[PDB]
């Protein structure tokens, strides 16, 4: 059985097929054992490909409401609360799993920094689009605990703890409106990282973060 | 932007 | 409501959500009026996302059920499931042309545009029939093209972009589907030099390209 949810996943990502891949991968984790790195990895993918078509969708339309007639507006508008509801509904069903089964489960540093890091990222999503303030304090206050985690546990150039500094850095610059916490966060990160300049298995992973780091740091320096 | 963490043709569209 | 719907299928569209897109114009088109260019090009672009995205999962599923017990099984499951998404789309594009796009086209240039668009949806159907209701799928793609072919030869010019699409797309008709690649090379370069001695331009001479990379790629 779980077998079979975890290749069925791995048929639907090579189709591109995000909804059906993210609803094995919810099927296994509801199965209530803990996953393993290529499960956690297949339902973190489906996820965020799944949630990431909803965002793209809702900026796109968002703008169009509010660069607009009166009837032009309003269509604008209710299309974007259908987009919105979509969103809301996979975020609900991730921080569901977060909460019931994930979080509890994870019985390694590694994998509760992990875990803490994707509950701030969809709190992140829904802060997005909203009550506001409730919803930001429980993004900040999971990744407040991954990021005290991931410094006590894992090295500079772990990409988990680096893929934590660069999300939790956004969401000081996007949602948090503090630039200069945002740059201060990813700059210490990327610097870090280059002092113990990392495994075989990691060189590509941890420098892609990085460069991204450097690049958002020029971004909002420039 | 700043970012997160991450055979035969036939006619295409106009 | 046509004109908010069409509005609605623009939205949709800027959006990326294409099956919002195609039940949007899907709704436009049941309601009976022959289709503006616009709305048609709508029409065509939204069902054309819709049934691609399937057409390509069939492509990538088909092809690991068929290089792999039960692990092929599970493919074949999973390719089926597929194949209805897929055939379900192109019925309900193939009931839109036969019972309003196809008999109230008043123009050549729009009755040319749904006879290859039914052309078009039995072609992917051909793509995915197996056993015996194959040939007669084939037959209905052939039977579409073929009327819209000798409509375009008759009533349009050369380097119509419509008329040029047409060739393309019955050429890789004979060359994908009936495995005849004689007749597809020379359809294909009849179509490109008949355009080339009478010589909407940027469409046209893009088409012309496409069936002479094709002419290259059967040739090669």
């Amino acid at each position: 059985d779980k077998n079979e949810l975890v290749q069925k996943a791995k048929l639907a990502e090579q189709a591109e097929r995000y909804d059906d891949m993210a609803a094995c991968m919810k099927s296994v984790t509801e199965q209530g054992a803990e996953l393993s790195n290529e499960e956690r990895n297949l339902l973190s993918v489906a996820y965020k490909n799944v949630v990431g078509a909803r965002r793209s969708s809702w900026r796109v339309v968002s703008s169009i409401e509010q660069k607009t007639a009166e009837k032009k507006q309003q269509m604008a508008r209710e299309y974007r609360e259908k987009i919105e509801t979509e969103l809301r509904d996979i975020c609900n069903d991730v921080l569901s799993l977060l909460e019931k089964f994930l979080i509890p489960n994870a019985s390694q540093a590694e994998s509760k920094v992990f875990y803490l890091k994707m509950k701030g990222d969809y709190y992140r999503y829904l802060a997005e689009v909203a009550d506001k303030k409730g919803i930001v304090d429980q993004s900040q206050q999971a990744y407040q605990e991954a990021f005290e985690i991931s410094k006590k546990e894992m090295q500079p150039t772990h990409p988990i703890r680096l893929g934590l500094a660069l999300n939790f850095s956004v969401f000081y610059y996007e949602i948090l409106n503090s630039p200069e916490k945002a740059c201060s966060l990813a700059k210490t990160a990327f610097d870090e990282a280059i002092a113990e300049l990392l495994s075989e298995e990691s060189y590509k992973d941890s420098t892609l973060i990085m460069q991204l780091l450097r690049d958002n740091l020029t971004l909002w320096t420039s | 932007h700043r970012y997160s963490t991450p055979r035969s043709t036939s006619t295409p569209n106009v």
